[PDB]
């Protein structure tokens, strides 16, 4: 049930605005509205606020990027009461540290990266250079190139002085160091041809490709021997500032989104000259809080608990689920899809009532339930131990709560999944083989078994009628649920659409069970009269047409439930089949390679477990998504979704 | 049994296996394009759900006349 | 090659664009403003510090991470078909190239903003002793340019008429390459785009009075040749004439100012109609050229806040 | 006279077959959007799975008929 | 003895058809997988789970193949 | 009684075949994708490899079907 959502209209002077939107947000269970056209003004803020909201902007960026750079990530805490220059004093210290710290490492990386690669070909053309290190008449052109096509790039130096021109290849096999040095004007031609043949001069950035290759590669080998220190020194410093930061600029980011929240919602109010008004919206379970928080002020400023307007004109009205608590923890669930309207019913319950309950027709293994009820002991100590779960496989991190849902969803799942492996009787697909522990009366070991499942004669037809029989209830649930939405906003094409559906899903369930099922066809036919006949009706006084088309999909969706008996003897057979290989062929073959097959089928059971359980684990609740929740509607102008005064905590 | 019960099984698995072969067809572009529209944002949820599960008349047609030949033997 | 694959990535951009609220509460600020409206958005992503070329140089280089990533992803048909969008600035680099190897000025000269292809193969393509080696070494394999330059090689060496005609040449070669496909929402959209191109040339080449129909291309389908010499020469009813075509307002425009506005208006409205083909290339099309529009819209609304102009004349440029 | 159990087995096949190529025809463009929304970030894990292993009711529907004929034989 | 051999076409039948349903899922995804890897290395795992998902046809195929394998 | 060899025979060719049909349909894109990655760089090669040759589990599958009803023949 919706929570019945009333309106809240305050006024009052303007310092006791901030003071009370102040101790209302603290307190934030109340939605915010627009309120401009009538006898007030827009409300432009102040201009000294404004400069207060932008620095104070400026400070949750700064220290939110402060953060990220210290490559933590940003959860909320309990903010300080403390001045805002003292958090300018503790935000541009460790601000300072870590950004020096990240321009120095950060470009020390880039020069180590730049210098590790080409030590050695320049050490090399060093030790190769040390009669000419920058002498006045001949340049050094050099080229860390391939492998042994040296002719290839050493014909220009044969169109250049060939008895002279010094330029070879010494060693350094990784890359051959052609050097070439004759002249100036010669050296700049032939490297010209040499280009042409396919040749590039070292020209680096820093100080290797920008000054003489001696000095530079004695800069190199300093840089080699000094920045592995300070890779290790400005990790450990950041560690420092990590482990004795973090938590304070946290505290203030904290602080800082809770301020830039309050003034960003302050311009949502209505004022001139001597007092303003807002109007928000709270649920009725939050009356008396917001009460006693609104008691605080001035002379107990008016408030206006106006019972909210009702069904028309209601589109801008917030919407929340409120359901009981043995029902709550299928809101994500059913939140997946969008919101209802304030005046739609809410769906949750039914999901409760139904889908565990098909998920264990689903899936009747005992063996699987044991290990769903192994993985649930498993994640509930998670939740005992408070780890928000991460992988990063599937980039996917959430919070305990969440976790603690799909704690519950999976005990209220794995008991209808063990009731349904007892009714249809099967012991981690089939290990009734050895111990007959279910009694068919082909091989009678011990109790009796409700409906076999494995073969078809004796249960195809039961199971596919009690298969159609739950969407003949489900379809008929939904027709009656748009129905009764219909028959309560005075709104009339509804009714009309859901009594026609009815009509005439009913009329031709009625035709297809006489004149296509069994003998007796007196009774039904009065049935196959009143259906058409209200059908027809429907479509007189409606006008509302292209539904002669949709009823044929309609009988689609009433008879689309084949699909959980049709995975259930899928996945029934297949687990039992391969059991059944794995266990007569270690047994009747050998005697004692019989742990060889025992754990060969153990490992293709848990690959097709973990291959296809996802498959027929979403099977039913597309079911419900698809039938019971697009009949009564719930797809129309997509709702309001409540958002209060945070206070991120 | 004779070529009776043999050739209205293969009549049966010929329409079911044919039937889901045209919603197949249809699927593949309806959800194509539906995961494109979510994949734009989380709001076309309602909608690309009940354009990409329209055609699935066709296989409940299918096993329709399957169950009408199961009946018919 | 699938088309799919590459459309889930440019709805998934779509998704993340700027809304109509965002410039028309931007029509009114200070420039810092408008620093403090840029800080939020994807365009932030490379903002590095303050002032006009950190705000170009943000915008190119954002534009070259989320345009010029799609020429790439796909292999064959799929690349072949959107290759076709953004090739604009290939030709703006390649006769910026062609005219600073044929003025000499140094090879550093031009800024050469990003395209279709790797900046390598434009260091390694001014020196060549035969301009044909250069049309080589410029070769990726189905690509227009490697095609037309060759194409209209066929003359001389290094020319100005060379540059015109290869002008010409990319005009009617990128529409006969859009011919030459099956893509429905694509071949139309050059046709009327080499229509507008030639259109708003006859309409920037006016009083000069010099042979039209070596300007005029084939390609386009709501003008031919006698419309283009009735245009060219001074009556405005032929462009009166133009009715039922989406040229639709555009009647009785005489300046360039009011001609380039409609004619961009009439690009953006037709090339919006790409979410009819949510399966083939008409979407990753609605997707670039909303993109560019976006982008040079925010480039005004920048130049508008920083010199402090009135809005009254910007008001008219973001009519569309 | 003999003309029964190979004939509603080849029908089995044949149903199984052909339902596969149905919902492996849609899986196929479902799966390339799907890893086309995935690759740009990941958050659209489970709002793609969903899309992926929902034409997984072809074959099932298949394995009914094929299981029913089973029984029949 | 006639009805032996229609039993094995049948078997053989719904494995190579399996087999091509399945073929035609996994060209499109790994068309799909082998363009997110050669944009980075990082989406190794989820294209080999997109890619190693549609076994489910061929696997069934099996399925199919050793229920007309054990009737035999 | 004969009428059996040629059949199981027939349906031994056509699994084999239809099988080398799937794989052939996935390795055309898979391929084409993976020469268009090697022709963008040579790093990926390995990766290109291995989904390159993934998709030979579908024709040892069918080999293995083929050569159970060979060793039935």
């Amino acid at each position: 049930m919706i929570a019945p959502m009333e309106k809240l209209v305050l006024a009052g002077p303007k310092g006791r605005a901030k003071e009370l939107l102040q101790s209302l947000q603290q307190a934030g269970v109340v939605h915010l509205e627009t309120l401009r056209p009538e006898a007030l003004s827009a409300y432009q803020l102040s201009p000294e606020e404004r400069a207060e909201l932008r620095r104070w902007e400026a400070v949750s960026a700064g220290a939110e990027h402060t953060l990220s750079l210290l490559g933590l990530e940003a959860e909320p805490a309990r903010p300080f009461p403390e001045g805002l220059e003292a958090a300018e004093k503790a935000l541009s210290p460790i601000q300072a540290h870590a950004e020096g710290l990240t321009r120095q490492k950060q470009e020390l990386e880039e020069e180590l990266a730049l210098a590790q690669a080409y030590l050695e070909p320049l050490e090399r053309l060093a030790a190769l250079a040390h009669g000419l290190d920058k002498s006045p008449f001949l340049r050094v052109i050099p080229f860390l190139l391939t492998e042994k096509e040296l002719p290839l790039v050493e014909e220009a130096l044969r169109k250049a002085l060939e008895d002279r021109y010094l330029l070879a290849h010494e060693a350094y096999a990784g890359g051959v160091a052609a050097l070439v040095v004759v002249h100036r004007k010669e050296v700049d031609q032939a490297k010209a041809a040499l280009s042409r043949a396919g040749v590039a001069e070292l020209r680096l950035p820093g100080a290797l490709g920008e000054l003489p290759l001696s000095e530079a590669a004695r800069r190199l080998k300093e840089r080699a021997e000094a920045a592995p220190r300070e890779l290790s020194e400005v990790r450990q410093h950041l560690a420092k500032l990590a482990r004795e930061s973090a938590s304070t600029l946290q505290s203030l980011w904290t602080r800082a989104q809770d301020e830039v929240a309050r003034l960003k919602a302050l311009e949502e109010l209505a004022s001139g000259r001597f007092g303003f008004a807002l109007l928000g919206y709270v649920p009725v379970k939050a009356k008396p809080k917001v009460e006693e928080a609104l008691a605080r002020h001035k002379e107990s400023v008016v408030y206006a608990f106006e019972p909210v307007d009702e069904h028309h004109e209601a589109d801008r009205i917030p919407v929340v689920l409120d359901n009981p608590p043995w029902a709550k923890p299928f809101e994500l669930l059913v939140s997946f899809l969008n919101t209802p309207k304030y005046g739609t019913f809410d769906p949750t319950p039914v999901v409760p009532v139904f889908f565990p309950f098909w998920f264990g027709m689903i899936v009747g293994d005992i063996g699987y339930a044991l290990l769903f009820y192994l993985v649930g002991r498993w994640l509930s100590g998670y939740v005992k131990r408070n780890e928000p779960l991460v992988i990063d496989l599937f980039a996917l991190k959430l919070k305990p709560q969440v976790i603690g849902k799909l704690v519950h969803i999976l005990n209220w799942m794995v008991f209808w999944t063990v009731v349904w492996g007892v009714i249809y009787g099967e012991f981690f697909g089939t290990f009734l083989e050895h111990l007959g522990v279910f009694g068919t009366p082909e091989h009678p070991g011990l109790i009796p078994i409700l409906i076999h499942r494995i073969d078809t004669a004796k249960t195809a037809n039961l199971l596919i009628l009690l298969s159609v029989a739950f969407g003949v209830v489900l379809v008929f649930f939904g027709l009656a649920l748009r129905a009764y939405l219909g028959l309560k906003h005075r709104h009339m094409a509804h009714f009309w659409e859901g009594v026609g559906y009815l009509g005439g899903l009913v009329g031709v369930l009625a035709l297809a069970a006489s004149y296509l099922g069994n003998l007796q066809a007196g009774w039904l036919q009065g049935l196959m009269y009143l259906g058409f006949g209200v059908f027809l009706l429907a479509v007189l006084m409606s006008r509302i047409w292209l539904m002669i088309p949709e009823i044929f999909t309609q009988a689609g969706h009433i008879l689309s439930h084949i699909r959980i008996y049709a995975v259930g003897a899928a996945g029934g057979i297949l687990a039992g089949l391969l059991t059944d290989v794995g266990f007569a062929l270690a047994e009747r073959l050998g005697l004692l390679g019989v742990l060889l097959g025992l754990l060969v089928a153990g490992v293709l059971h848990l690959l097709i477990l973990l291959l296809t359980t996802l498959g027929h684990m979403l099977q039913p609740i597309r079911l419900l998504w698809v039938e019971f929740f697009t009949k009564f509607g719930f797809y129309e102008e997509n709702g309001r979704p409540y958002r209060p005064f945070k206070s991120v905590r | 049994g004779g070529l009776d019960r043999g050739l209205i099984a293969v009549g049966m698995g010929l329409a079911v296996g044919l039937a889901a072969l045209g919603t197949g067809v249809a699927q593949a572009r309806i959800g194509a394009a539906g995961v494109g529209a979510i994949a734009e944002d989380r709001s076309n949820f309602g909608t690309a759900l009940i354009f990409l599960l329209l055609p699935e008349t066709l296989v409940i047609f299918g096993l329709l006349i399957a169950f009408i030949l199961n009946g018919r033997l | 090659d699938d088309f799919a694959y590459l459309n889930a990535r440019v709805r998934v951009r779509r998704g993340t664009l700027l809304k109509e609220s965002f410039f028309q509460e931007a029509l009114d600020l200070s420039f810092a403003d408008f620093l403090r409206l840029l800080s939020e958005t994807v365009y932030g992503g490379e903002l590095a510090g303050q002032g006009l070329p950190d705000v170009d140089r943000a915008v190119l280089r954002t534009q070259a991470k989320l345009v010029g990533d799609l020429p790439r992803l796909v292999t064959g048909e799929a690349r072949e078909a959107v290759r076709l969008l953004l090739l604009r600035n290939d030709l703006h680099n390649l006769q910026a190239l062609l005219r600073a190897k044929a003025t000499g000025r140094p090879f550093e000269e031009v800024l050469l903003l990003p395209g279709t292809l790797r900046e390598e193969v434009w260091r390694q393509a001014y020196e060549a002793q035969d301009p044909a080696g250069m049309a080589q070494v410029l070769a990726v394999p189905g690509h227009p340019l490697a095609r037309a330059l060759r194409a209209v090689l066929r003359e001389t060496q290094d020319l100005a008429r060379v540059e015109a005609l290869l002008a010409k040449r990319f005009f009617e070669d990128v529409a006969k390459a859009a011919k030459g496909l099956d893509q429905p929402a694509l071949r139309d959209y050059l046709a009327l785009e080499v229509d507008a191109e030639n259109l708003r040339t006859a309409f920037k080449l006016q009083g000069s009075g010099l042979a039209p129909d070596a300007f005029f291309l084939k390609g386009g389908r709501f003008v031919d040749r006698v419309r283009f010499a009735r245009l060219m020469e001074g009556d405005y009813a032929v462009l009166d004439e133009l009715s039922g075509t989406p040229f639709s307002g555009l009647s009785g425009v005489r300046d360039l100012k009011a001609l380039e506005r409609g004619l961009r208006c009439v690009l953006l409205k037709e090339a919006k109609k790409g979410v009819q083909d949510p399966l083939g290339v008409g979407l990753v099309l609605a997707y670039v050229k909303e993109r560019e529009w976006e982008a040079v819209r925010l480039r005004l609304l920048a130049r508008r806040a920083y010199f402090g102009l009135p809005r009254a004349q910007v008001e008219e440029e973001v009519v569309c």
